[PDB]
């Protein structure tokens, strides 16, 4: 919340949801995901923040590594 | 639960059994003793020194019977020795039940040997880290055997085991001989203790037991005392 | 029970106890095997001797039943238990099915017992390899080989141990059908082929045949020496 | 001594029908000189298609009855569909065969539909042999029972009997007036008739009193 | 690190990273989706598959009469412990003539799966079973974990983007002991459809709708008969 | 490193870092306590609500072995109830062989041997659980046992686990154990934990009290909701 | 903050690390690179572009201008199979 | 350096199992096709000396007279999936005197496919496509090392598994009939294998709701060939 103040952030964020999904991270990585999500708004080119956006942020700040994982469930 | 099921001891590059060698080398760390057979049965005597005057020296021993006619010391460490003590008690009751005769002392000395090869393979132990000196006279002769932790065994006239063996070889080189007698191999067993010894030899320092045709006994320290008395 | 996985896989998708056992059966002395169509012809090479010591006991060709030969590459001490289950087992075909064992059942079986003995636990994988020669009911003599992960495989020809893919070069080289016109043609294959491959003056190959009706049959060093002699003669005439 | 085995009596009929399947029985449990009870029915519906009788030692009875009812649903959750009724007498022969050191004392018919809408009669030993039958009586009084429907039914020893197919409305008093009168003979011949009707459609019960000795 | 291999290993935070990865793959799962009225309990699946020509992967697995669960993770441990499950139904029924308690049942399966995570050389189970059942009293949603700590609630979400869907039951919460089927149901087909991305959403072959009832065995709805539940629902706003 | 992966290998000072990491995933569950009054003994549990899905009275961490013997519980749910699970069992054990009641001294004797047996191989792990013990006797009075993860007990006249052990064991000994019949005591074993768990660390709590005496007539049962509902008209008199 | 992975590419990074390497030298034109690519599953760019230099230098082998594809199925078992017992590359895997 | 055999992974799956999914890659290709008329099943050989007797090797076998299946990646480990595919089904038949469904064959391995412990070795490298005709038609399913099985349509495992199926879901429709499939299925083989394609490299064997499980021979395959 603090860190998501100066960008253009429409109302649809949930700061619950996203702190309640996001555990174990610290001030950097919760930092981390804004600037992320900031970049990725760019990358569609943009100009406001949304939901989305802090959710694949999470994704990159968790920076996993990918081996075709399509068959469970 | 259940063990390893995996030895802990294998060839070196060099070829050697490395935990073998550092039992030997825990071995020669010992206490020192020496053992004597000379034409009417065998003489063991070992250095038994109490850390601090708290002690009794009455409640445990070095020398240990083993039947009526067998008894044994080590040079080593304590709990390992009263182990393998144990199992040469039982294996000479299942001699005794099968054959109605006392054992052997060299058919002892295989199946304490086997015990000590066997458990040196067998997987996940640290093998044992004493040596022995066996005596007994049977059919006559007497008869002085000295294992080792790798499991082999030996038919010594005369050796020394502990601390400074390597010296006390040389004295019972330059010492020993064909003929002498019990009494002699006591006053140089007394001797070659006293080679290493402390300052001050006691009735209490050592532990001394014989064999006989009349059988193994161990000594009081009445006359361990009397043996100590007259003697340097 | 020392439970312990011992075949584990790789990061790309490799056993490596299986392909350094396959070098351990690269490192053995090579083992040559052709098929006829009347008479089989298999013999090893590098006997390797002192020349003044018994051999009888150092011989790597036995048989599993009269119709069924076989030989083998690699370490000598894990391939006669197999050979000893082996023959357990082909007995036991007949303590069952009347008939004698097909070579390809036996095979079957030998490799069937290989891969789940490297999918046991605390087991290496055996480190042989085998050439197996049997002509069975009907007079149709075929050959199969084994490799250490198990794949049974048949062949017309092949040539396994140390030096062996020159050796398969020679023989796909050299194998055409009139080259299986006659026996001693066939046997003359053979020794063309150890003679291609190393040294071995004699003192070295073992060849044994089998007449697809008969009991195996080997040759004493007079034979080596005339057919031998007869190479070098159409060599040189040849040349 | 102990003995394990005794007898309870109850005597179980069924007849094939040519789309319907009839499964009868008495409803007496006793044994000795007594009576236990006046209701006891042998009719148990396994599936819409498939009703079982079972007679002879009632414990038996009653623990393979829970048996069968345990290894229905390990079919279908193995294989997302219902028994057959030939499939249930492939089980349920091998099951009979698996205590064949220690048998059960017990008689079984099975009665059901095929896949085709027709009628079928299996009835066991109590091993485990059978076979497909157009009809069978099982129990006590099954002797008294069996001649009368192979004269009825099986239109055996009549000269110049034609063979009309048996309609559900003959069967029905053929079932009625033969209970009856194996009623006025056997002592372990029940005193209320449940009768178990399969259908293409359902499974129908009804129940017809008896005397009362 | 070291802290990482075994199951005995105590972190020197004191927090198990092999029970912390065994939550990993219950994540990497698909999304369902369990609640229940007053009266009914109602589990939604959704299906994946690879391609086109693939069939869709089963989730929802009938279990007993009035016992449904839901799965997320591996199906080897999946049909592993619903074997187990079965089992444990099946086997008191032949005892004591009656159905199970659902929360007894529950009860054996954290019993049942706290041993190997503790063993040496022994894996936990990656699996997430939504467990819908009735005891005498009524509707129970359970959910389960890898590290066999099992959670009763009344509504619930596992697998991949569950988060939005666990707002939207905290947003709509409040109704849910007052509607029937009709609108319950879809009241589930609205948490399924938040966790989606913005093109595609329902197309009647992705979805599977368990319901047991309190007079109504617990059936499984497929395809077919999705389709009436599946109509009468909102456009996706934007 | 590498001397703190087994519980079979000491450290070079000699101890067990293993054990130390168990006990120390005790102080990340919330809070246990429970004192003895007079005349019975009162466990007290407060409760994290997660979220709003969760039911009210789900996974309890209150638990009850026999009809006498309770059980209050602080570390992992189901390593927890796995220990219920083998001293209920052990109970039926002592009732099953001699027929009567189990007392606590052998009890925990018991279940302190078995936690004991996890402390000794690299096959299994230390448990990460800590719990309280305690029942009333008609003719030995009420007892109150505390097992660590390592398997020490002693007998207390009150403890305290959870995260706030210091400062919620600081309060209890304000109270006169000795004399008061625990009707009291429910009243102020709820309010010492009621002056902990802040709005700031919890977004809410829930309150769980056990209860065992002879006014319950030896038997174990929870409280009852109107003497919780007066704890809960107690618990707003500590804002002065 | 960035957190870039490398790994081996799938299939088509493959093919295209062989339309660079192989861009530059004088081959047999109708030969076809997707089966070289599905015969190096797990392989680096460096060890594609040993196969083609490679394999160039088994048309230097006798007195050849332009290579083959058998002269590429030559630089496959080499720097493959026969180079295969070294492989550097599965314990940098699990980069342990 | 040495792990367990049993360990996840960070990311959550594991390691040997997912080595297992990496390891059947280098196996044959293989395309078995699902058709209403009836399924189709094709594989290569990946001969290597004319030396080698062809017919030896194969990857078709059956199971049952309306069960068959096809093999991939690793060869030796399969043949006990196989056989205990066939002694399940004799099972399945003694017990219940019918025919166990393909589906109900395809969970039977699957729950044996993952079994390996430290007590009482390792996952399977193989991966199998299974040709069958049960009461519902054809069917067609492919499980995995992991033991996950799904039905599938039109299915290619091997090598070029990933290009097989990008140039089959183009051509794959819902109507489609055997001898188009058959014909289809081998110009998707002559693009995808290495050698010239005759009556020796491949080899096919059909199943229909008609006639039993057939395996075609170098008779009634040429034509194909020649007809491609």
């Amino acid at each position: 919340q603090i860190h998501s103040r100066k960008m253009n952030v429409s109302p649809d964020v949930n700061y619950e949801e996203l702190a309640r999904c996001t555990d174990d991270f610290n001030g950097a990585q919760c930092k981390a995901v804004c600037v992320e999500a900031g970049m990725i708004a760019l990358r569609r080119g943009a100009t406001e923040l949304t939901h989305e956006d802090y959710m694949e942020g999470i994704l990159e700040v968790q920076a996993k590594k990918k081996a075709n994982l399509q068959y469970y469930a | 639960e259940r063990g390893y099921s995996f030895s802990l001891t294998t060839f070196s590059p060099s070829g050697k059994l490395v935990q073998i060698e550092y039992a030997l080398a825990a071995v020669a760390g010992g206490a020192p003793s020496v053992g004597i057979k000379a034409a009417n049965g065998v003489v063991l005597a070992t250095e038994k020194k109490q850390k601090s005057i708290l002690y009794d020296e009455r409640s445990v021993h070095k020398v240990e019977p083993i039947t009526k006619h067998i008894g044994l010391v080590y040079s080593g460490m304590g709990p390992d020795y009263r182990v393998l003590v144990h199992r040469a008690r039982k294996l000479a009751q299942q001699y005794y039940l099968v054959y109605q005769e006392p054992i052997p002392t060299a058919q002892l000395v295989q199946r304490v040997a086997s015990v000590m090869q066997e458990y040196t393979q067998s997987g996940g132990v640290r093998p044992f880290g004493v040596s022995l000196l066996i005596c007994g006279w049977n059919e006559g002769r007497p008869y002085l055997f000295q294992s080792d932790p790798s499991g082999a065994y030996f038919a010594w006239k005369a050796t020394a085991m502990g601390k400074n063996y390597v010296n006390g070889k040389t004295f019972l080189e330059k010492r020993y001989n064909e003929d002498l007698e019990l009494e002699d191999a006591i006053h140089t067993a007394i001797l070659t203790l006293k080679e290493s010894f402390e300052g001050q030899m006691t009735e209490d320092n050592i532990e001394v037991g014989i064999c006989n045709e009349a059988g193994f006994r161990r000594l009081t320290p009445t006359e361990v005392k009397d043996y100590l008395a007259a003697i340097a | 029970s020392y439970d312990r996985a011992i075949t584990v896989f790789s990061p790309d998708g490799h056993l490596f106890q299986v392909e350094y056992a396959q070098e351990a059966v690269k490192k053995g002395s090579t083992a040559v095997g052709v098929r006829g169509r009347d008479i089989v012809v298999l013999g090893v090479e590098k006997k390797s001797v002192a020349k003044l010591q018994d051999e009888r006991t150092v011989r790597k060709i036995c048989a599993l039943d009269d119709n069924v030969c076989m030989a083998f590459a690699g370490l000598t001490a894990d391939a006669r238990i197999v050979i000893n289950r082996a023959r357990v087992e082909c007995q036991s075909h007949r303590l069952t099915v009347e008939d004698p064992v097909t070579v390809e059942y036996i095979t079957r079986y030998i490799a069937s017992l290989k891969q789940r003995y490297t999918q046991s636990n605390g087991r290496r994988p055996f480190g042989i390899s085998a050439l197996i020669v049997g002509f069975d009911f009907d007079g149709t003599p075929r050959l199969y080989q084994t490799d250490p992960s198990g794949t049974y495989h048949a062949w017309k020809a092949n040539a396994i141990g140390r030096g062996a893919k020159s050796v398969r070069e020679f023989l796909e080289k050299n194998y055409t059908d009139e080259a299986i016109e006659t026996d001693d043609l066939t046997i003359k294959l053979v020794i063309k082929a150890l003679l291609e491959v190393v040294q071995s003056g004699g003192k070295n190959i073992e060849l044994a045949v089998m007449r697809r009706d008969q009991s195996l049959k080997i040759l004493n060093p007079e034979e080596i020496e005339k057919y031998v002699a007869e190479i070098e003669k159409e060599k040189e005439e040849n040349e | 001594r102990f003995s394990p085995y005794v007898f309870n009596g109850g005597t179980i009929l069924a007849i094939a029908g040519e789309d319907f399947a009839i499964v009868a029985s008495d409803t007496r449990l006793s044994e000795g000189f007594s009576i236990h009870t006046r209701d006891s029915p042998k009719c148990y519906k396994l599936t819409d298609k498939t009703v079982i009788g079972c007679s002879g030692f009632h414990g038996d009875c009653l623990t393979l009855t829970k048996i069968i009812e345990a290894r229905l649903k390990m079919y279908k959750h193995s294989n997302n569909k219902a028994m057959t009724t030939g499939a249930i007498a492939a089980m349920l022969s091998t099951i009979l065969y698996s205590r064949r050191f220690f048998p059960y004392y017990v008689y079984n018919i099975i009665g059901g539909l095929d896949e085709e809408g027709k009628g079928a009669v299996y009835s066991f030993d109590p091993v485990g042999s059978y076979q497909r039958d157009s009809f069978k009586a099982g129990g006590s009084a099954s002797a008294m029972l069996q001649p009368l429907l192979d004269n009825q039914v099986g239109f055996k020893n009549m000269q110049n009997v034609e063979h009309v197919p048996l309609s559900l409305d003959r069967a029905m008093r053929l079932v009625k007036d033969v209970f009856i009168s194996a009623a006025e003979r056997d002592v372990y011949t029940g005193d209320a008739l449940r009768i178990c009707i399969v259908t293409k459609e359902g499974i129908r019960e009804e129940t017809v009193s008896l005397r009362k000795d | 690190n070291q802290y990482d291999n075994d199951v005995t290993v105590w972190s020197p935070q004191g927090r198990i990273h092999q029970i912390e990865y065994a939550m990993e793959a219950v994540k990497q799962g698909s999304a369902t989706v369990g609640l229940k009225s007053k009266t009914h309990a109602v589990l939604v699946a959704l299906k994946r598959a690879q391609s086109e020509l693939a069939a869709h992967q089963k989730k929802i697995l009938h279990v007993d009469n009035h016992i449904g669960i839901s799965i997320a993770g591996l199906t080897a441990d999946a049909r592993l412990l619903c074997n187990f499950m079965r089992q444990e139904c099946l086997d008191s029924r032949f005892v004591f003539d009656r159905p199970l308690p659902v929360s007894r049942l529950v009860s054996l399966i954290g019993s049942k799966t706290q041993i190997p995570t503790q063993r040496y050389g022994r894996r936990p189970y990656g699996v997430g079973l939504l467990i819908a059942g009735y005891d005498d009293m009524g509707p129970h949603i359970f959910q389960t974990c890898p590290s066999a700590n099992y959670f009763d609630c009344r509504a619930m979400s596992i697998g991949a983007r569950s988060q939005s869907a666990r707002t939207y039951l905290e947003r709509h919460m409040s109704e849910f002991m007052e509607c029937n089927l009709n609108e319950l149901v879809k009241h589930g087909l609205r948490a399924l459809r938040e966790t989606l991305p913005a093109e595609q959403d329902l197309t009647t072959k992705n979805v599977s709708i368990g319901i047991v009832g309190k007079d109504l065995e617990f059936t499984i709805y497929d395809d077919d008969d999705v389709s009436p539940f599946l109509e009468g629902l909102e456009e996706r706003p934007q | 490193t590498g001397y703190d992966l087994s519980a079979s290998t000491f450290s070079p000072d000699g101890r067990v870092f293993q054990v130390e990491y168990a006990m120390k995933a005790v102080e990340n569950s919330s809070t246990a306590i429970g004192i003895r009054c007079k005349d019975g003994v009162v466990f007290g549990v407060e409760k994290l609500v997660l979220s709003k899905l969760y039911e009210e009275g789900s996974n309890k961490r209150l638990f009850n072995v026999d009809r006498h013997v309770g059980m209050a519980v602080a570390g992992l749910l189901a390593d927890a109830r796995s220990l219920a699970d083998i001293a209920r069992e052990e109970a039926s054990n002592f009732r099953s062989n001699f027929g009567y009641n189990i007392p606590l001294k052998h009890l925990a004797d018991r279940v302190a041997m078995y936690v004991h047996a996890y402390t000794l191989y690299s096959a299994v792990r230390p448990f990460g659980c800590s719990f309280m013990l305690g029942s009333y006797s008609v003719n030995d009075g009420a007892q109150l046992y505390m097992i660590d993860p390592s398997g020490v007990s002693y007998g207390y006249w009150g403890c305290a686990i959870g995260k706030a052990r210091q400062a919620a064991k600081t309060e209890i000994e304000k109270l006169q154990m000795k004399e008061m019949t625990c009707r009291d005591i429910v009243k102020e074993v709820a309010k010492i934990i009621y002056i902990v768990h802040d709005e700031v660390k919890d977004k809410a709590f829930e309150l769980e009290l056990s209860w065992v005496g002879e006014l319950t007539n030896g038997r174990h049962e929870i409280v009852p909701k109107d003497i919780r509902e007066e704890a809960e008209k107690y618990a707003k008199e500590s804002l002065k | 903050d960035r957190k870039i992975e490398f790994s081996l590419p799938d299939l088509e990074g493959r093919t295209h690390i062989f339309k660079i390497h192989a861009r530059s030298m004088s081959v047999e034109r109708d030969i076809r690179f997707e089966l070289l690519a599905r015969l190096c599953p797990n392989s680096t760019g460096a060890e594609i572009r040993s196969v083609c230099t490679e394999a160039g230098m088994f048309a230097i082998r006798a007195r050849r201008k332009i290579a083959t594809e058998k002269d590429f199925l030559e630089a496959v078992n080499k720097v493959i199979k026969s180079y295969a017992k070294f492989s550097a590359t599965p314990r940098y895997m699990t980069y342990n | 350096y040495d792990r367990g055999v049993n360990t996840f992974s960070p990311e959550g799956r594991l390691f040997q199992v997912e080595y297992a999914i990496e390891a059947i890659k280098l196996g044959s290709t293989a395309i078995g096709i699902q058709t209403s008329e009836g399924v189709c099943l094709a594989v290569e050989k990946r001969i290597t000396s004319p030396l080698m007797e062809p017919s030896s090797i194969e990857k078709i076998v059956e199971i049952d007279a309306h069960i068959g299946c096809a093999m991939s990646g690793l060869i030796a480990d399969a043949k006990t999936l196989i056989d205990k595919a066939r002694v399940e089904t004799q099972n399945h038949w003694f017990t219940y005197n019918e025919t166990m469904t393909v589906e109900s064959v395809t969970q039977a391995v699957s729950n044996l496919a993952l079994q390996f412990g430290e007590e009482d070795s390792r996952p399977f490298g193989v991966a199998l496509l299974f040709g069958g005709v049960d009461e519902k038609g054809p069917q067609l399913f492919h499980m995995d090392p992991s033991g996950t099985f799904v039905q599938c349509d039109a299915r290619a495992i091997g090598s070029a598994s990933e290009g097989a199926q990008s140039s089959l879901q183009e051509v794959y429709h819902k109507s489609m009939t055997l001898k188009e499939a058959i014909k289809s299925s081998l110009i998707i083989l002559k693009q995808v294998m290495e050698e010239k394609l005759n009556a020796t490299n491949i080899e096919l064997a059909t199943v229909q709701p008609g006639q039993n499980f057939h395996m075609f021979t170098k008779e009634e395959l040429e034509e194909v060939i020649k007809d491609i």
